[PDB]
């Protein structure tokens, strides 16, 4: 029956195999076969064979076959249930196939089927029957599961959302409903057999798949249903071995269902969590795979929540799980089933460290949350962190490989967060601790069992411990601790090395400046011993680079680096010889800059030289020839270093012995050339290396860019700039190739500033702008960054100020100066300032157009009005820094080390350039101006300074500028010597002088060479000055066309020099300018010459040739233009001799008894703006008086103003300098009069307008300042040719409440002129000196009566036959009002009589002194002043004399005579008329206003109060020369009461400026004006209280040399403050001086108070038998001065 | 009798 529908079924089931064309009817037979089957079933539903089932296993296999899932799925529908029924066992693998087949076949039907829903809950059918029967099944491997059934229902899921984001509730009860009903069923079982619990294997795969639901549940937002589930199989959980894993479990979905609630959730969670594993580990035999498998959930718990939401409690909480669930791991590896198969014993390793991952990360969370009271919880956590390390360590025991590589980099990482953590807190005692365990580990392994761990892995872990131990105090132990770092990383390249390196010498300096010394005692060669020679040759090299970055004193660390290095080196081999030339390079540099050669034997020259032999023997392979060039370079520049310290040095003894200028011989050497031969071979060697494309191979760049350095400030300093400029571009193209963005800017700067210097501003700017780009590259707080952005400043104000945008320039001047960062105390800010003052003097150095008066303001009010103030400060700050670098035995020679640390070296020579540099624009600024004997202070100086450092070129360059200024001085032999020393210089620089007939293209050194090429020009100039003075013209002509031809043909040089350097394409647009002063001052001699020579017409277009060069140059050469123009005005003047009417005629009232004018004034304004802010001397003279001449009575103020301006300019410029010198000691100090004073001096306090308005008003309110009862008589000479003496007189008369008053007396017209005077003064003197030395007795009085005959003749010629009948003019004004009505009255009937101009003041004046106005006098006075109709004038002035004879007296008053240059020799005082009237003499106007400001503010005691007669100083007989002196003046002066001084003695330099300070009257009866004891520059720095009754020979005398206005003792007492100077005009004899002497001191003093001593001296003057020879000697100085 | 200058 069965079987016999059985073998029917197995026929239907081949019958039912078919899915042919006719599938569908054998579909509807399987139909037919299911009924079928139905009806086998109600006899047996599965055969006892299981022949059924192999039966409907073969239909299984036939719907595979054909396809039919779902037929397949119905006709297996029941066989659960049989299989079930079926018990008892020995079920086949054809179960399998009937059952896991089925869901094997499910497998291939899901993928068939598209859909997924359907498909996966017959899949959760066939699931059910893939793994039954698996009561008995083999486990499965661990990287799954536990079971495989459980590992199915993990599949399943597979094929569901793999994103698992979130779970539906419909798709959750879906889902739930497929495997609780079908899967969950079957295992549980309906008859459950509580008495049979779960099988061992059964249990594993119920939990398994438990685990499985929820984690996916829960990862894909659900929640809700699995806490259910959880209950359900907790329903059935009283009591299991696998019951622990479903606590956990519990609280697993508890923690995600909690999620984020109160703090102690989280806690509380944890602390039951360690309950629960701990106590599972202690029972025998815990459910090793159940603990491990739920606790993986019970971590993703924490790392899904792992959202910051921590506390101190929970950190240890979790340590407590983490150790357990460590400890179930490392047994997990114990049991050795899967020890065999790594594979899934890698997996438990992984799953370690992701135990511990979670760990370290927590931690760093709660580090970085950490306040200052947290610190001590993160104090709790250090055992905890420390345990955790000492467990990584363990767990990598016995891995190798990539295991060992990756697994190892963990332990790094791990130790290094958690030691940053602390490191970032300030915890450094915990930090070392944590990683000491992995610190020794590291260091003590065979070096090269871990070669792939990272580098930076590594250094980080270590970094953190060296670091630690440093700040602490535990310098020791970090130095062993270093050893370690480098014994970790012991097969590794030399570029990680130098890290540990850099550490190893500041752990040790810092031991060092804390005092000990056993740390400075121990090398690195003792400590690493047994490492590879040339490994540690090579830290040792990296340790001497360190030490020499490092600043302050490493010379003996850096010395035993080298002995122990130079040790090592085997010098038999020729690899040895390298090392050993490169270390005695180093021990050259050590022995160049200290002294130890006590202890080497050797000095820095011996070292250097045989290292330079050992480098020439060494043959390179085909690399390493880059190393060489770069080694070779570096010693010769060294070589070079230590030749340069030698010489200074034996020059410094050279001078303490002497203590010259016959040294200039012993400069100029071969040797010269032999040692500039070193840096040009370093420079080669460098260009080879570093212009090649390929970056070059050496061991340090950043040595070879110092070293560029130090070179490019040689070359400076040995002033040879293009060698300097080339070195410069070697320098950026390094800082390119570093990536150094501050060597990058600061090298372009240094290349603007030197083509700056040049003149060629449009390579300057193009490299301002590379700078600029660099700039752009650099963090903004750093000091580098600003100090070269306000470089960058400056060089751009420059460049406005060089292309004419001075405005803009002016504002960014300002900025820079107005910035607080340009004060800060480093020597880089000092070198910073000084090209700040100097551009201060450029802009200071402009004509008033080109500025804004608020522009000038604002430039003053910094604190310098004058160039030469800024150039004297920037000198004055490049000798501090000088001072605080090298000591002073550069600059003086009457001890501080050098601290060579890098940055000092190339400073050094920086600022000994800059000197020379300042020094040379000093020198040429005070020679323009005048002011020739500072200017020779400076050349001197630093004249001495280019001695001591042995430089020919700047030694040619500063003995032409001195010889420039001997022939300033009239000084022709010393300004020939000096040329001939320069000649000598030149001659053996470049081995009639030979340079000149040289080809305009030559490559010779004076003509590739800008400077040489200078000095050369400017020794042709001098050389022509010299031969014109000497009378040899037509010498000088050619020598002056020499340099106009060569300074255009140089200019061109040096454009394709500066070209083909930079490599640009397009030449400068303009050429450089450099020589144009040069040009033009030779321009300027030559149209002079034209002046002496009217009639060479070749002359005459030179001034028109000139003219245009200097006009295309606005405003840079506006003082020859200036110059130029007064040649021009002369020549159109005419005629500058035979005194004719001259056109100045029409514009003066009186004559001795558009127009060409307009245009000479016109050109003469314009001349005068250009030099009126700082003017030479005698040019400013010249343009003064010329433009007065010309101006006349047309502007009265214009032209008083111009004679006023025209005396004592050099006075104005010293007295402008001191003035400053006050005001900056001052402020050191720590001043109103002293700022009124410089604002009444000064040359910028203008207002704008036209010429001659501003200057009006100055004068208008300068006139309102003058004092009550003084007059100011100005007599000056005016010169209608430079460089002779004028025949024209200018008076002006300056007086109180009445207008100016002047007048033109010409003296050439008459016999006796102003010329004739001044030769017979001369003559006279001249004979007195040669009458001094006869012996004859006879004869030298006869002589000497003579000579006292033609003084007296003189001086009656200077009142009759010079002033005439302007006499009156110096005479005082009436108080009684008679002269002013009969002025009145006389203007209107002068005026109808011819009068152009007339004027009530000099009527007035004139008709005052009606007594002594002689017939004669009025006579002169009428035929002059009315031409027209001279008798009827006469007639009116006759009348109006008798009325006011008689009826007229003079009254008190006070004459102030101001005299040039040429007028002062004469003795003015003792003519007839001006013998009973009060006179002194002043250097100018503007002194007697500041004497009215001084004694306002109370500063003139002497002048305020009084002289007390019992506060005296003398100094009689100090060289005991004079016996008479003595004998006559020692008991009158001892008797004094309360007379001080000195007799037989030089007085000490103290008693003399005591006697000057704290006196009130000083008396020197010696030798001259005492200048031996006493010079200028000592009474300068005083303040003179007392009145110098000097009365030596030629005490008061001013010494004119050339054409320079007169010097003398009496004007530093003047401008000390000196309230009256009594001085001899000439030289005087003994005896008669002492007459005079006696008799002025009796007359004073007897006087009593009150006594005027103006009075006295006049009256003393009649005493000595030689009444004109020596009582017309003494002159006064000053202002009025009387007895208390 | 000559008289020695007041100067050096
Ligand atoms: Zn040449």
């Amino acid at each position: 029956r069965r079987q016999a529908c059985d073998a029917i079924l197995r026929a239907c089931n081949q019958q039912l195999t078919a899915k042919l064309a006719c599938p569908r009817h054998l579909g509807s037979l399987l139909e037919l076969a299911e009924l079928a089957c139905d009806g086998y079933l109600v006899s047996t539903p599965q055969r006892p064979p299981l022949y059924l089932e192999r039966i409907l296993f073969v239909l299984l296999r036939n719907a595979a076959a054909q396809g039919s899932p779902e037929v397949t799925l119905r006709l297996a529908q029941p066989l659960h249930a049989c299989l079930v029924q079926c018990s008892r066992e020995a079920a086949p693998q054809d179960y399998e196939a009937v059952a896991r087949g089925s869901f094997s076949l499910l497998w291939k039907g899901a993928e068939a089927l598209l859909e997924r829903r359907a498909a996966f809950a017959a899949r959760l059918k066939a699931l059910s029957f893939l793994v039954l029967l698996e009561d008995e099944s083999t486990p499965c491997e661990v990287p799954h599961f536990a079971s495989p059934t459980a590992c199915r229902a993990v599949a399943a899921h597979q094929l569901f959302d793999a994103s698992g984001h979130g779970l539906n509730e419909a798709d959750a009860d879906f889902l739930d409903d497929l495997l609780s009903r079908h899967v969950i069923r079957a295992l549980v079982g309906e008859r459950g057999s509580s008495s049979g619990l779960l099988s061992p294997q059964r249990a594993l795969c119920l939990l398994e798949l438990t685990l499985e639901h929820c984690r996916r549940f829960c990862w894909s937002r659900h929640h809700d249903k699995a806490i259910s589930a959880v209950e359900k199989a907790h329903s059935y959980l009283r009591n299991t071995n696998l019951a622990p894993s479903l606590q956990l479990c519990q609280l697993g979905v508890k923690l995600l269902q909690v999620g984020e609630e109160g703090p102690q959730a989280v806690a509380k969670l944890l602390i039951k969590a360690s309950a629960v594993l701990s106590k599972s580990m202690e029972a025998p035999s815990p459910p090793l795979r159940a603990l491990y498998e739920s606790c993986q959930f019970f971590l993703s718990g924490l790392e899904r929540g792992t959202k910051r939401r921590y506390r101190l409690d929970a950190i240890l909480s979790l340590f407590a799980f983490l150790g357990g669930y460590c400890s179930l791991l490392q047994q997990l590896r114990d049991d050795g089933v899967y020890g065999g198969s790594s594979k899934q014993q890698q997996s438990f390793l992984q799953m370690y460290f992701q135990g511990l991952h979670l760990y370290t990360v927590v931690v760093y969370d709660f580090a970085q949350g950490c306040q200052i009271v947290d610190l001590a919880d993160l104090t709790q956590l250090v055992d905890s962190c420390k345990s955790t390390v000492v467990w990584m360590l363990e767990a990598l025991e016995g891995l190798s490989g990539q295991e060992l590589t990756d697994h190892m980099g963990m332990t790094a990482s791990y130790t290094s967060n958690l030691a940053y953590s602390f490191y970032s807190h300030k915890l450094y005692a915990e930090a070392c601790a944590i990683s000491e365990p992995l610190c020794q580990h590291l260091g003590l392994v065979k070096p090269g069992t871990y070669p792939e761990v990272p580098p930076e892995k590594l250094h980080r872990c270590f970094r953190l411990q060296v670091e630690s131990l440093k700040k602490l105090g535990k310098q020791a132990q970090g130095c062993k601790m270093v050893i370690l770092w480098l014994a970790a990383l012991q097969p590794c390249s030399p570029e990680h090395m130098a890290e540990p390196v850099t550490f190893w010498v500041r752990v040790k300096m810092d031991a060092a400046r804390a005092g000990d010394k056993e740390l400075q005692l121990k090398t690195l060669r003792d400590s690493l011993s047994g490492w590879d020679p040339e490994t540690l040759a090579l830290l040792l090299r990296e340790e001497l680079q360190a030490y020499k970055a490092v600043r302050a004193d490493t010379g003996q660390e850096r010395f035993n680096i080298i002995c122990d290095l130079l040790e090592l080196s085997p010098e038999e081999t020729p690899a040895g010889a390298w090392a050993r030339a490169t270390h005695l390079v180093e021990l050259a540099q050590v022995l160049c800059y200290h002294d130890f050669t006590q202890q080497t034997n050797c000095s820095a020259l011996d070292a250097i030289r045989e290292a330079l032999q050992l480098l020439d023997s060494v043959r390179p392979e085909a690399q390493a020839r880059d190393q060489l060039l770069d080694d070779k370079a570096q010693a010769l520049l060294w070589l070079y270093i230590c030749t340069l310290e030698a010489k200074m040095q034996e020059g410094i003894e050279r001078d303490r012995r002497a203590q010259f200028l016959y040294s200039n011989i012993a400069f100029n050497l071969a040797a010269d050339a032999a040692q500039s031969k070193c840096l040009d071979q370093a420079l080669a060697l460098w260009k080879e290396l570093l212009t090649k494309g390929q970056a070059p191979a050496v061991r340090c760049l950043q040595q070879t860019a110092a070293s560029l350095q130090i070179l490019a400030a040689l070359y400076q300093l040995v002033a040879k700039p293009m060698q300097a400029l080339e070195v410069l571009l070697l320098l950026r193209i390094v800082s390119e190739r570093l990536k150094d963005h501050s060597k990058a800017a600061g090298s372009s700067c240094h290349i603007t500033q030197l083509l700056l210097t040049l003149g060629c501003p449009s390579y300057a700017q193009l490299h301002l702008e590379e700078a600029a780009s660099s700039l752009k590259h650099l963090d903004q707080t750093t000091d580098t960054y600003l100090l070269l952005s306000l470089t960058c400043d400056l060089l751009r104000s420059q460049l406005y100020w060089t292309h004419q945008k001075v405005t803009k320039g002016v504002s960014l001047l300002l900025s820079v100066l107005r910035d607080p960062a340009l004060q800060k105390s480093s020597k880089a800010w000092y070198l910073l300032r000084v090209q700040v003052l100097q551009l201060v003097a450029a802009y200071l150095s402009l004509p008033s157009n080109n500025l804004s008066h608020s522009l000038w303001e604002q430039l003053c009010a910094q604190g310098w009005q004058t160039p030469e103030i800024a150039l004297i400060d920037s000198h004055k700050l490049l000798r501090s820094i000088i001072l605080l670098l090298m000591g002073s035995d550069i600059l003086s020679t009457q001890e501080t080390s050098f601290l060579d640390y890098g940055e000092n070296l190339v400073q050094k020579w920086q600022v000994l350039s800059e000197v020379l540099s300042c020094s040379e624009k000093l020198v040429c600024h005070l020679g323009r101006l005048g002011s020739v004997s500072e200017a020779k202070a400076f050349c001197l100086e630093a004249l001495k300074l280019t001695t001591k450092l042995q430089i020919p070129r700047q030694c040619a360059l500063f003995l032409v500028l001195k010889g420039e200024l001997e022939l300033a001085r009239n000084d022709i032999d010393l300004c020939q010597s000096d040329l001939q020393q320069v000649l000598f210089l030149l001659e053996s620089c470049t081995e009639i002088p030979n340079f000149l007939s040289h080809s305009p293209t030559c490559d010779c050194s004076l003509c590739a060479s800008p400077v040489l090429t200078a000095v050369c020009l400017r020794w042709v100039l001098v050389t022509a000055g010299v031969r014109l003075a000497m009378g040899h013209q037509a010498q000088g002509l050619d020598l002056l066309q020499v340099v106009l031809k060569g300074c255009p043909e140089a200019a061109e040089r040096l454009t394709q020099a500066l070209q083909a350097s930079l490599n640009h394409k397009t030449p400068p647009s303009l050429v450089p300018s450099l020589l144009d002063e040069i040009l033009a001052q030779a321009y300027t001699l030559l149209a002079l010459e034209g002046l002496n020579q009217p009639s060479n017409e070749s002359l005459q277009k030179v001034l028109q040739s000139g003219l245009k060069f200097v006009a295309a140059r606005i405003p840079h050469l506006e003082p020859w233009r200036a110059s130029l123009l007064l040649i021009w005005a002369l020549t159109k003047l005419g005629g500058l001799s035979c005194c004719t009417t001259q056109l100045f005629a029409s514009s003066w009232g009186w004559q001795p008894p558009l127009s060409t004018l307009d245009s000479i004034c016109d050109s003469l304004s314009v001349a005068f703006r250009g030099i009126s802010h700082c003017p030479p001397s005698g040019l400013y003279a010249h343009l003064c008086r010329f433009l007065a001449l010309c101006l006349g009575h047309r502007d009265p103020y214009a032209t008083a103003f111009l004679v006023t301006e025209s005396v004592s300019i050099t006075c104005r410029h010293q007295l402008l300098t001191h003035l400053h010198r006050q005001l900056s000691k001052a402020q050191k100090h720590r001043d109103v009069p002293l700022a009124r004073i410089q604002r009444l001096f000064s040359f910028r306090a203008l207002e704008s307008g036209h010429f001659p308005q501003p200057e009006k008003e100055s004068f208008q309110e300068r006139l309102a300042l003058i004092p009550s009862g003084v007059t100011v008589c100005v007599l000056a000479l005016a010169t209608l040719q430079p460089g002779t003496v004028g025949n024209t007189l200018l008076l002006t008369r300056l007086e109180k409440d009445s207008p100016p008053v002047s007048v033109q007396i010409p003296t050439g017209q008459n016999k006796l002129h102003l010329r004739s005077v001044l030769n017979e003064f001369d003559a006279i003197q001249k004979a007195q000196k040669e009458n001094s030395s006869c012996t004859d007795k006879r004869e030298w009085w006869t002589g000497r009566l003579a000579l006292d005959h033609r003084m007296e003749v003189l001086i009656a010629s200077l009142e009759k036959s010079v002033l005439g009948c302007w006499k009156g003019l110096l005479l005082p004004s009436s108080e009684e009002p008679g002269p002013a009505q009969e002025a009145s009255r006389l203007q209107e009937l002068l005026q109808d009589c011819g009068w152009k101009y007339p004027d009530r003041t000099l009527l007035k004046i004139m008709l005052s002194g009606a007594g002594a106005l002689t017939p004669q006098d009025i006579q002169a006075l009428a035929y002059g002043l009315c031409p027209t109709q001279p008798e009827r004038a006469q007639e009116l002035l006759n009348e109006a004399v008798g009325r006011l004879q008689g009826l007229t007296v003079p009254s008190n008053s006070h004459l102030v005579l101001v005299l040039d240059k040429d007028l002062q020799k004469l003795p003015w005082e003792s003519m007839p008329s001006l013998q009973a009237l009060p006179v002194t003499r002043l250097p100018s106007f503007r002194f007697l206003l500041s004497y009215s400001i001084i004694k306002e503010y109370g500063a003139s005691p002497v002048l305020s109060q009084g002289v007390d007669p019992r506060s005296t100083f003398y100094v009689l007989n100090p060289h005991n020369n004079l016996s008479s002196t003595e004998e006559q003046f020692r008991a009158n002066f001892s008797s004094e009461a309360g007379w001080r001084g000195v007799v037989g003695e030089v007085p000490r330099p103290e008693q003399v400026q005591e006697a000057l300070t704290k006196h009130d009257l000083y008396i020197y009866a010696g030798h001259g004006a005492g200048a031996r004891f006493l010079d200028g520059q000592a009474v300068l720095r005083l303040s003179c209280r007392a009145v110098a009754l000097l009365f030596g020979s030629s005490s008061a005398a001013l010494a004119v040399h050339g054409n320079l206005e007169g010097a003398g003792i009496v004007l530093k007492y003047i401008m000390a403050g000196c309230p009256l100077f009594l001085g001899n005009l000439w030289d005087v004899t003994d005896r008669d001086i002492d007459r005079y002497t006696e008799a002025l001191l009796q007359g004073w003093l007897g006087a009593g108070p009150g006594a005027p001593l103006l009075y006295y001296v006049n009256q003393a003057r009649q005493a000595p038998r030689l009444k004109y020879l020596i009582g017309a000697a003494p002159i006064a100085y000053g202002l009025p001065v009387s007895l208390r | 009798n000559p008289e020695v200058p007041r100067e050096d």
